[PDB]
């Protein structure tokens, strides 16, 4: 999970919702630059 | 939300008998309460076990009964012998229906009894009365009977329906009692020793009249209907053709007051302009003469109520002149023997005294036609018509049907129409040789099929051999692809996928302008279609060989030209009795892969050199000229205003000239409006025959009987679309009799309402007319993933074809075609590619279709226990709703209407939203992935194939390119250029499109970019996800025009959707799990 | 007419619209369709023969609407709309596209105000195209002449000849070289974006303001009584989407007049004004004589 | 008063959100309803007022 | 600022109906902070522009 | 799938 | 000829091609390949001689 | 201490983090917590002291 | 555009070609050099080995007029597009810098 403070994770506020998404797609897109650097 | 009473009332009325038993069954996503489901099913088998009532269980389990959903139910019954006759003696009060015995002019379409026409079982056929539909003529009369039941006690108008239609069954229930409701078999069919001693047309005229009497609803319909049904019972032949002969004139008796002019393939500018109708006396009198005809085959109502409207022949009440045309066409087919449908178009009359000069301009234009659709191709190399042999091969998929033959593959034996198989065949046996073109002469005369359409003459068609497909595919493709940009080719022109459905004939309808129009179906057998016509298509490959260099493309056009030359000298095969009769045939049929093309381009040299002969007693322009099909129109304009002398003499000239060469036309000059077989405009609207008959059909389906009630309420939708409405509780009695499937001889299943209605491959009809089916409840997404969990099915034929050597050898061949050498990861694909290209054949089809029906029917027979994370449409419909809100808004009336038979509601959206500008083409066609496709094979991927590879990986996508047969380099460019990136959005328009029917019933009709509809839209932008923004504008779209179709009054929507949902959603929609049933595509052009 | 489809997409090039939000967009590309195109012409010409007032419909948030809102004040005479439409839509282009260009503060109009928003740019506008365009805009009338007896209304020579399509245009050019210095980048490129797809069609412009001057004089020929300027009770409503469409949409195909048609058309008036003249004069007749018959 | 809903299109027009960007102007729309103008006018005037 | 004529007028109404009510008082209108005090929103300032 | 692949990588994008 | 594949890769790289957006530069890919470039060739040179 | 979670979206907003980009502003919230923020406290008074 | 000049309004059947209006209204060197060269670009008949030929320019011949589209073009490129968004300028350099 993403390494950030657990109030932040547990919120529902949207700021910190879409915060939260931000960084799960960002962390996605460095795992795809990844595996294609690995391909 | 009323089918499940309707059928709980029609269980009761269909199994009144005391032994019988409803089992209702539920299912719930809720798992506390799908316990209580579980355990209400068990205890309800347990109490028909134990033959105890089941009253007391709904009430232990009433919360089932009310928060779950019906999943179907379980009908014992245990009576059910004589039930229908039983019924029907109580409407049989009335005097029965005696046949006219020369009425027809052959002897066996007389509607006598059976044994009088087939005095032995040995010669009985039913084809020549078939109903060709998986449903009796027992579930029509049970229909009927419980729609008067229902409404027996009605009151106001709806008692009056009730009267006009209890005397219409009245009439047709005391004829089928007199001889007894004949018994069908499993296969629907009506045996000899059921129908000996009654009349041979008995049930099929007892289906077109019990679709007749359900569908009137007004007095001017009783009056139709009655009229039309009693005639129908003794005319077998001349009913239908009678009844529509006068609207070819009627169209031209009405002025236009402001008309529609087509701009590109359903956009309409409109016009204010005025333009008189100009009608000459022979007119008047040809229209006499059609009365006169009605009058002496016994017809007073429809007579007196077209001479009632010619006493003002207005506009306003030209709908029942539509009406009486699209009630003509519901008086069956007419399925004559095939050896008198044929001599019938094989009926010549060839001479040697026809105008040389005309013929040679004639073949000289074709000869011009041809060489200028294949010069550019032919000049620059195409590598098409280098590799025309293997686009044929990829393309066989779409080729017609051949004539049986014995085929086998690995240890099974079929018999196969399909020319694909014939060709794996002929390679496993040394038989494939493309190069020689087989004669179809005396020696190897053509055997033929029929194509029938009521009222229209039956059309002959070739069944050729695959090698004749094989040459022509590639100069066919060319042909098409240089007829698209052509306006004149009415049929072929279209900026994208579209046709000028609404056709171009009214921009140029003016008060010194006459248009003028003639019926060709009839020219298939004309002397044009002989020699000349043949030859100018050998002279253009003659002079196309000349502007090429490559030896390949110089091959393909000497096979085209081969196959021109032995259709000049071919054969036909007629059987009759236990002889076949071969008929010398040198002209022109459907079955042939140009017939179409061909037909375009010989229709435009004829009208073109009728015209050059035309002017010399007139002055004109030729504003435009359109070869739709069936029939020609051309616009000529004067330098002064048409007068009736003029119109008369255009006529005349027309038809005297078209004589010269031995052509037989009826040349109709009118000035504001033209009747086509596939539309006709009459002051200045358009309208389309809804004769879409519903309880007969054709010929026999390759369907199953739940695909049958798909299509049949698509047919009814469409009818309705055009003027023609059915009601729709029959229509919803006709769903459950044929959607029910027996588990037992006394145990019967009945899909619920949620089944039937929900998007699916098992989608049959919509719990509302016009609006597609979706929803964001728990229970609805939950059916959805269950009854998605069910598509996937095996067939057993397929995989052991895919594992013969003939089809290994085949997709061997095709590989090597394909410039691929033991690949080993390639042919796989091409395997798959074939295997899937396989699924055209019935058998096939017929076993993955009834695999998913029964897996269905295992899971309807008890709650759905099944849970997928698999996300459906209805999954994203849900995630979204809760951020919309509605409010209650106006839209003013401000766009003309131009199909004044549209429905009310139907009507009151396209003048609020107005009418379809251009359509977004539903398979991705314009993408380039699909464009790519094209390039190489006329074979076309599902939307749902392409939508899951373009989210494939680099390599994957390009194993299927490669597979659909596009060369490795094309393949590679497309991917190594990231083109997938980009097409991946229009693909997942066109599934969304597929999936929701925006191009089909009346979301066609509608514009949904209009500024009014989009006005009534408030959807803040967010940026960089336009899969989410593109699916919440389609479904506030979509909610805004079904409120409106539903209410009739307009509402706002307004959605600012959080940005994380948006992110949330974005990963949803590229995973979307969900098909429609392409059995519910209502097609409101056809 | 251009295809819809195709210059949709080609509209859709020129603003780089993201995927899939042509069907959505509503700052350009709303109500653009032939049938609206065709729906303008009519509407102008015919307004413009019967001298009927004229009402503008627009949404402010659609740019294309505003500029195309500056070509037909710039080629029908302003006199043609309704006052407090005519206001609205000026309004919009000066507080949308001029002030915003140059960094002026945001005109606060009155309503009611004996000016119209064009006469205070114009006093207020240091850009010598910008203010002559302005000016233009705000002293283009019909001039009333005698035609072979018949009152008519003449158009400016400069727009029979399509001329004053490229003052336009200048003003335009001149609007799309400014900073914005109080907007951010933003909305200079939407401003530029919409001057773009008006000018990527100044030849059919042109083409378009000599269709409508000719088939406007042509009519006006066949026309037997009066065309007095008098603004009426009741207006046509033009939606400016229609005049987008209609500019963005045009051909090079010169329509005309059919000679019959002409024909039709003044046999249609003449019998109308005969009709009018014959009751008149039986009306006169009949009161008259009732008069000097002292039927009291 | 101008229609809540005309309103927040026309400013998320101006405003240029983009669904995968954490923006500033998100929040400008945030509390933008005709029962708060309301509320705000009768507050101002009221307070002042007493 | 694309809302600056509406925002005279707002300042403008809010000034006449606060005059026009104040007319209506009574009482002298003494000018002293409260104990306690009423709570705007800045989010409803937003919204009544 | 591809993304279900991608996900295979052990990157966390915060520490 | 120059590889199609790594010419229109290249010019993809080049052109820094965006999925999101519409471009006039999607379209510059259109229709090239070594059979256009060939008969560009020959087109030329014939019409050129006769 | 100010809200984590507060003080995390004003940091988000700011450095106005772009989903489909990789940045080099997405680590600076890696570790922003207050027991953190309490560690550092005591850490540099308390090696100050000793 | 690059230039910033009016888009040009051409009449069908003028007697110029449009590159023959432009090579007289651009003002840069390079540009309007090579519009005036595609302007008079033209075949040299002339009679070789008793044959009529149809002879290309000598700096056809060599490449040279490559050099001069060249110039003209990355005379564009440099150019600032005064009325147009950036993207078309992008799009504008993109396609000069495939070329």
């Amino acid at each position: 999970e993403i390494k950030i403070a657990d109030e932040v994770k547990k919120s529902n506020k949207e700021e910190s919702k879409q915060l939260l998404e931000v960084l799960k797609t960002k962390e996605e897109h460095q795992k795809e630059v990844q595996y294609e650097i690995l391909q | 939300g009323k089918y499940n009473l309707i059928l709980s009332e029609y269980l009761s009325f269909i199994y009144n008998s005391q032994s019988a038993v409803q089992i209702p069954i539920y299912y719930s996503s809720n798992s506390e309460l799908e316990n209580r489901c579980i355990e209400f099913h068990s205890k309800c088998l347990e109490n028909s076990k134990n033959g105890l009532s089941l009253k007391k269980l709904f009430v232990e389990y009433s919360d089932v009964i009310e928060n779950a959903t019906l999943l179907s139910i379980l009908s014992y019954s245990y009576d059910k012998y004589n039930a229908v006759e039983r019924k029907l003696v109580k409407y049989a009060k009335g005097k029965p229906l005696e046949a006219d015995l020369t009425v027809n002019e052959l002897d066996y379409e007389n509607n006598k009894i059976t044994s009088e026409l087939f005095p032995t079982a040995e010669e009985y056929t039913d084809l020549l009365m078939d109903p060709a539909i998986l449903t009796s003529l027992s579930s029509n009369l049970n229909a009927v009977m419980f729609w008067l039941e229902k409404h027996e006690n009605d009151v106001a108008e709806k008692l009056k329906i009730y009267k006009r239609r209890l005397d219409l069954f009245t009439i047709v229930a005391s004829t089928v009692n007199k001889y007894g409701v004949p018994r069908h078999n499993a296969k629907y069919r009506y045996e000899y020793e059921v129908m000996k001693d009654k009349p041979y047309y008995l049930v099929t005229w007892a289906n077109s009249s019990i679709e007749m009497l359900m569908s009137v609803f007004s007095h001017e319909d009783y009056l139709i209907a009655r009229e039309l049904i009693v005639l129908s019972y003794s005319n077998r032949s001349t009913l239908a053709k009678l009844v529509s002969s006068p609207m070819s004139i009627l169209v031209a008796l009405v002025d236009i007051n402001g008309t529609f002019i087509t701009n590109e393939e359903l956009e309409l500018e409109f016009s204010n302009k005025y333009v008189r109708a100009i009608v000459p006396d022979q007119t008047f009198d040809e229209l006499k003469q059609m009365l006169d005809n009605m009058r002496k085959a016994g017809l007073t109502d429809i007579p007196k109520m077209i001479q009632d409207w010619l006493v003002d022949c207005s506009i306003e009440k030209f709908p029942l002149m539509a009406k009486i045309y699209s009630w003509s066409f519901h008086v069956g087919f007419r399925k004559q023997k095939m050896l008198d449908a044929a001599l019938d178009q094989l009926k010549t009359e060839y001479t040697e005294d026809v105008d040389d000069e005309m013929y040679r301009e004639y073949t000289m234009l074709i000869r011009d036609e041809v060489v200028k659709m294949l010069e550019e191709p032919v000049k620059h190399d195409d590598h098409l018509l280098q590799d025309s042999e293997l686009a044929g091969l990829l393309s066989m998929s779409s080729a017609s049907n051949g004539e049986s033959r014995q085929l086998k593959f690995g240890r099974k034996t079929i018999f196969s129409t399909k020319k694909n198989m014939h060709v794996m065949d002929d390679m496993a046996n040394g038989r494939y040789t493309p190069g020689i073109i087989p004669p179809v002469n005396v020696d190897k005369p053509i055997p033929l099929g029929r194509r029938d359409v009521p009222g229209r003459r039956t059309r002959i068609i070739f069944i050729l051999p695959y090698e004749y497909f094989i040459a022509q595919h590639a100069v066919v493709e060319k042909m098409l692809i240089y007829a698209k940009h052509t306006r004149e080719y009415a049929e072929f022109y279209s900026q994208s996928n579209q046709l000028l459905s609404y056709g171009d004939v009214t921009r140029f309808l003016s008060n010194n302008s006459m248009v003028l129009y003639t019926d060709v179906s009839q020219w298939d057998s004309s002397q044009h279609n002989t020699q000349p016509f043949r030859k100018g298509i050998i002279m253009g490959l003659d002079m196309l060989a000349n502007m090429t260099n490559d030896a390949r493309v110089i091959q393909t056009l000497n096979l085209y030209k081969q196959t021109q030359i032995n259709l000049m000298d071919s054969y036909v095969q007629i059987p009759d009795g236990n002889v076949i009769k071969k008929i010398q045939y040198g002209a022109v049929a459907s079955g042939e892969k140009q017939t179409k093309a061909a037909n375009s381009i010989a229709n435009l040299a004829l009208i073109k050199t009728v015209l050059s002969r035309i002017s010399n007693k007139y002055s004109f322009a030729t504003k435009i000229i359109r070869v739709d099909g069936d029939d020609n129109y051309a616009v000529l304009q004067f330098n002064t205003e048409v007068t009736k002398q003029m119109v008369q003499d255009v006529s005349n000239d027309v038809r005297e000239t078209y004589a010269r060469m031995n052509t037989k036309v009826k040349a109709l000059v009118s000035t504001v409006g033209i009747e086509i077989a596939k539309r006709y405009i009459a002051g200045g609207k358009i309208f389309f025959r809804a004769g879409i008959n519903l309880l007969n059909n054709e010929k026999k389906g390759q369907s199953t009987q739940w695909d049958q009630a798909a299509v049949l309420y698509s047919n009814y939708i469409v009818n309705r679309l055009r003027g023609f409405e059915t009601d729709r509780e029959f229509i919803l009695t006709k769903i459950m009799q044929m959607t029910s499937v027996a588990i037992t001889g006394s145990l019967r299943l009945f899909p619920s309402e949620r089944v039937l209605t929900t998007n699916s491959t098992f989608k049959v009809f919509d719990s509302e007319d016009f609006i597609i089916e979706y929803g964001t409840t728990d229970d609805e997404v939950y059916i959805q993933r269950a009854f998605m969990s069910l598509s996937s099915q095996k067939s057993g034929i397929a995989d052991e074809i895919a594992a013969s050597s003939t089809f290994k050898n085949y997709v061997s061949r095709l590989s090597e075609q394909l410039l691929f050498s033991k690949n080993n990861i390639v042919s796989r694909g091409i395997a798959l590619t074939e295997k899937a290209k396989l699924n055209s054949y019935a058998p096939i089809s017929l076993e993955k279709r009834r695999a998913q029906i029964s897996a269905l029917l295992t899971m309807l027979q008890k709650p759905v226990t099944f849970k997928s994370s698999k996300i459906t449409i209805n999954d994203i419909l849900r995630d979204i709703k809760p951020f919309f809100t509605v409010n209650e808004a106006h839209l003013p009336i401000q766009y003309q209407k131009f199909m004044p038979t549209l429905p009310d509601n139907v009507q009151y959206i396209i003048q609020c939203i107005g009418s379809r500008t251009y359509q977004i083409e539903d398979d991705g066609s314009k993408s380039a992935i699909s464009r790519l496709i094209s390039k190489y094979s006329v074979y076309k991927p599902s939307i749902e194939e392409l939508y899951k590879v373009i989210s494939l990986h680099e390599n994957e996508i390009q194993l299927y390119l490669i597979s659909l047969g596009i060369p490795k380099i094309d393949a590679d460019t497309y991917v190594g250029s990231k083109i997938y990136s980009q097409d991946k959005y229009r693909i997942l328009e066109s599934y969304v499109y597929n999936l929701l029917s925006i191009n089909y019933g009346c979301y066609q009709l509608f514009d949904f970019n209009s500024p009014d509809l989009e006005k009534l839209i408030r959807i803040p932008f967010k940026g960089k996800i336009p899969a989410v923004t593109f699916i919440l504008h389609l479904y506030a779209k979509l909610e805004v025009i079904n409120h409106a179709i539903k209410n009739g009054s307009w509402i706002s929507l307004f959605c600012n959707y959080p940005k994380s949902e948006m992110i949330k959603l974005w990963k949803k929609m590229w995973n979307i799990t969900s098909l429609r049933s392409p059995y519910t595509n209502a097609n409101f052009f056809q | 007419l251009v295809s819809t489809e195709a210059q949709i997409q080609k509209m859709s090039q020129d603003l780089q619209l993201e995927a899939l939000t042509i069907q959505s967009e509503t700052q350009f590309l709303t109500g653009i369709n032939s049938q609206a195109a065709n729906d303008c012409f009519k509407t102008l010409i015919a307004a413009m023969l019967s001298q009927r007032t004229m009402s503008l419909d627009f949404v402010t948030t659609n740019y294309m609407s505003l500029i195309s809102g500056m070509w037909l004040l710039t080629v029908v005479p302003n006199d043609m709309f309704i006052r407090e439409s005519l206001v609205a839509c000026q309004l919009a282009i000066i507080n949308t596209i001029i002030y915003p260009a140059f960094g002026m503060q945001r005109m606060h109009y009155r309503n009611g105000d004996p000016q119209t928003p064009f006469q205070i740019a114009e006093q207020q506008i240091q850009n010598f195209q910008v203010a002559n365009w302005l000016h233009f805009v705000n002293n283009n009338q019909f001039r009333q002449v005698v035609i072979d007896g018949v009152l008519n209304q003449v158009l400016n020579d400069n727009i029979r000849n399509g001329h004053v399509v490229n003052q336009l245009m200048e003003a335009l050019m001149q609007l799309s070289r400014q900073q914005f210095p109080t907007m951010p980048v933003d909305y200079k490129r939407s401003i530029q974006r919409g001057i773009l797809l008006l000018s990527n069609r100044l030849g059919q412009l042109v083409d378009l303001t000599r269709l409508l001057a000719y088939n406007y004089e042509t009519l006006m020929a066949c026309i037997t009584m009066n065309m007095q300027h008098v603004q009426t009770l009741t207006t046509e409503k033009l939606q400016l989407t229609s005049v987008t469409s209609l500019c963005m949409l045009i051909g090079n195909a010169t329509v005309i007049p059919s000679p019959q048609t002409l024909f039709h058309y003044y046999n249609v008036n003449v019998n109308f004004h005969s009709n009018y003249n014959e009751r008149i004069n039986d009306a006169v007749a009949i009161i008259t004589a009732a008069n000097r018959l002292n039927l009291y």
